[PDB]
């Protein structure tokens, strides 16, 4: 029982910040009704191991997710592998299974301090009502709201850089590297 | 054979046996148990390891169609590209839409749907499919007009979940 | 039409639905009282009461549209033109005390069970019930008539419910 | 009347006011205790007493009239008059209540719960509550009641605010 | 005595004063367990021992005054009379458990089962089902109450132990 | 031993209390399985395992003392010195299978379960014990498994209490 | 129950940030899961009971843990021990459950002030995101922030060294000397 | 409510200075846990009333601390008491509850002047941590790092006097009538 043994080790280190995380990053293959009875990184190595994307032989997802968090320690001191191996590997095409968009949310959604996010929350008090989106919501869930009504997606943008406009351009910066992308 | 079956309705849960007896019910009345489901589809002679493979897949279950089926996604893929002769796609849809809902959606619909559906009936503690049997009991939800579904679905700002229904409106 | 037909609506009817039939048609099995669905139906067989629209108005004042269109092949207002437009089998009562039922909880069940356990036998009622069967046990008492509807009234008050008692006395105005 | 503008009351309410919302209904259902708006609103829609008019008197008494303009297409000065000539929903005790805890901040109540610590525990004001709990606590207790008010009216003298009681002794004249 | 009251009743209560009031009624109802208040009441009516002094002076005990105004239409000083001259129901020793129990914050009882982990033999709870859990183990006792002074003792809080020691003075 | 001392045991016991001695009597339900516990008792009674002693003794092993001081007229002391002086019923393998689960906490026992997930095919840790038990994994004999199960999830204060029972026992 | 007694009394004199010290000494013991639901000194000893590393026979660790963070007061009342006592003790080897390495970055975390602090926030904003420039962060956060991405290892420490030189000399010190034990 | 109101009227006229004093003041009847979170007169009050040392029956220790803030006015008005009164019973022995090594440290730290803690603090920079050493600390803060580090005590007085002969000499005189005293 060598592997559950590992995967036991690997979740013991993550808190609720990096399982919450996890758990926006792994959106597209998780629907929201097996999503929200996750509480802790047992049921969502669970959820990955009953869609046969996480196993014995096949942890390239693992790694990727660990990767995209930058826990960068824990890829090498359990699943035995450095930065430039996976660097190497994600950067071949066709081989990464989280799509772009998504990166590209997490990363703006962790460069943007609480007075930011106020600021985020009341440049859209006008498409959205203030109380759908108080205080009590982060910034994952301000963005999946905005997925939810169709107001910001793969193909539409537009809304989200004139709101990040008013915060900073380095963040307009990501969004124009990630429109090179495509 | 017969064992595989056995080890297959042993591993499943509450809410995916729910599906999957939502699923078949287009092929009488369905029975409460899984174990006399699948003898009486054997008896009628539409099992087939085919199209059990192809009702795995459509609950997403991979782990369990390579460990007892001994087949991989590509597999009931093509055999999906052949043909879908066990089940529909607007079953595939309704299953679809009703993964996708939490449990305050789900609130929020039945006290909208108060008006056509009788508090005894609804109860608590139910999921979006006995919300869609009992739409469909009442002749509202079918294939042929979907407009109450839309206009609910409107109603609780989801606009993506429209979005799937007008999608599978035009590819049919 | 046939026998087949009565047994493809048994067999469509689940066990839920059974209790509401058998009391819909309480009053008219006036020579005994079955303990299925099938049975009832024989006997209204062997009676000849029972034909397409008999069946049909059966069906539709349990609310099993859908059975309608695919066995009976009509839909809502062709039966209900239909029934506007001859005898009923069930007379309204029924249908008023099936919809009273309808729209009640465990939570209420249990406190109207509750109160009205002093006037029926406290034994009686050992055995889990339904709005349905206190209402059978109500006039197995002779507590509850046709035209006798203050005490029930009182009971759905008790409770703080006005609504089924605004429909109460809207049945008895019509009346 | 309708659900969907139940529905949409209740989505656009923040949970700030929904204490003040709980609070209001208190004298209109006492015989029960609801746990949330949504339940709230669905008690009164079977007790009978919802209708447009007592709904926007609700909505008017926690100053939201954008709500009524956008949902219930009226206006303020409507309902106003509506009020002035037909009797009030909810008591002038409880609007006087709201209004009173309106006027306060974080650093009041915990002055008020230690003035009057010995009738009451720590584990009842272990958490923060605002002055419309403790003054539920208070009803609760027996200590303060719509025709007597002189242990408040002392309280607020006691903490260095007069204008409060200004407006007690307004009420008290009033009425 | 009707149904009513006791409908009312329930309906009236919350759930901290529900758990108050089966601990105030254990006592007494020591024999059979009650699932619910209700089924509790039920039993109380069954068996003669409820009456309207009697639950007026259970109301009382759980300090919700405006019942006896509006149900029972009674105010305390009759049921302090009736408490003055009928024998009361409830022993004083539940009393005194649910005073000291009301006094004690979130942190202290946490406190206190730590204190007390090495003889008993195990999430978050309240004090009522603490003293319920030791009066199982036999530990306190109407008249064994050294081991509760002690460990209130230890946690810095004296006037619970002059409470306690008051309380043995009346007896 | 009158069937109104039977039936107030059985009325008195709580849920988890009534599991928990579902379990601990498993040896002496040979014949078959009892559904609930009061067909325990009764059977019990009337195969003559069932005593005024055994009782004591069975009421001592649940943690029932006011039971004990209250309907059969003992304290902890003289069944203590019974116990002592006579053959337990039950083997101490099942009390410290009972000790142990009742020490684990829900997420330490979820976590349990997800790590012997792979040998087998929400669930108390004492349902876990039957489950393997009926795989014929752990016996009053063999705890290599578990014990290596609960130094790998970080509790070790229960590994040194399985030690001191293969010591003593042994 | 003198034991626990005297537990409880040790630990009503710790407060918040003697709790957060006493948590970041002893990372090699508990996770991250079991890390983050602690707020009071109580549920720490229960955890370190759990490991048995702490029980009425075995007291080595809490003397070691409460020597450290410089409170004698505590170890000289309510556990009888003296400064010279534990030093011997520790002088030994093989006596430390404590790594050097652990000691040594808490004892940096001792010597640095608030502008220092601000300085070596600004030092490290070249390779670590805007996002650990919380002003609620402290020195400790940041050290654990960068053992996350292997770039303050046992035997990495380069970038330390570096940032240190642009403060003080002290700190170039205290690495030295540790060094120099190895 | 005579007792309540009272006692809220005292901690009326108190301000955050003469709270930290009576915080420091109350160390052996309040641990650090109960301390800290402290904010205000009315939670001390409360804390103390929870001891049964502050009732309506005995009400010398709260005019004890009052005058030992030198707060003649708050007794004169809330309390209407002399301050030879409470002298006379000062002079009885037994009935004061505070060691004369608060009041005595309470004195020393009253007659220090910015300048001079300054060079306190300087004088004392070997056994105190830099960190410790900041500037907004006064000298009761430093009293209690003393006392924490095993260095200052009711038995052990040496490095107190050896400070304070490089900065003032009634200082000393007020040592040695404490000594001299006891």
């Amino acid at each position: 029982m060598d592997f559950s043994r590992n995967l036991y080790d690997i979740g013991e280190q993550l808190d609720s910040e990096d399982l919450a995380s996890l758990k926006f990053l792994s959106l597209d293959y998780i629907p929201q009704r097996k999503q929200e009875p996750i509480k802790d990184a047992l049921m969502l190595f669970q959820r990955l191991q009953e869609k046969r994307m996480l196993e014995e032989s096949n942890l390239s997802f693992l790694k990727e997710l660990l990767f995209r968090i930058n826990r960068l320690d824990l890829l090498i001191t359990y699943l035995n592998t450095r930065k430039e191996e996976m660097e190497r590997e994600l950067q071949t095409p066709g081989r990464a299974q989280i799509s772009a968009y998504r990166v590209m949310l997490y990363q703006i959604s962790e460069e943007v301090s609480r007075s930011e996010l106020r600021s985020f929350k009341g440049g859209l008090q006008e498409e959205i009502s203030k109380c759908k989106l108080d205080d009590d919501m982060n910034l994952l869930d301000i963005f999946i709201e905005m997925e939810k009504r169709v107001i910001l997606g793969e193909g539409k943008l537009d809304i989200l850089k004139r709101v990040c406009a008013q915060i900073n351009k380095s963040l307009l910066k990501i969004i124009n590297d990630y429109e090179e992308f495509s | 054979s017969a064992e595989v079956i056995h080890q297959v309705e042993e591993a499943l849960d509450t809410d995916e046996k729910e599906m999957l007896l939502f699923l078949c019910r287009d092929v009488d009345v369905v029975p409460p148990n899984v174990r006399d489901l699948l003898d009486i589809l054997r008896e009628r002679g539409k099992l087939s390891v085919g199209d059990l493979a192809e009702l795995l897949y459509r609950v997403r279950r991979f782990d369990l169609l390579k460990r007892i089926l001994k087949m991989d996604r590509k597999a009931v893929e093509t055999h999906l590209l052949r043909n879908p002769h066990l089940v529909s796609d607007y079953r595939v849809l309704m299953a679809e839409i009703g993964e996708d809902l939490d449990k305050s959606d789900v609130s929020s619909l039945i006290f909208l749907m108060k008006d056509y559906m009788g508090r005894g009936k609804i109860s608590k503690e139910k999921s979006f499919l006995d919300l869609v049997v009992e739409l469909e009991k009442l002749n509202l939800v079918a294939p042929d007009q979907l407009d109450l579904l839309e206009k609910c679905l409107k109603n609780i700002h989801r606009i993506d979940l429209k979005t799937k229904i007008q999608k599978y409106k035009q590819s049919v």
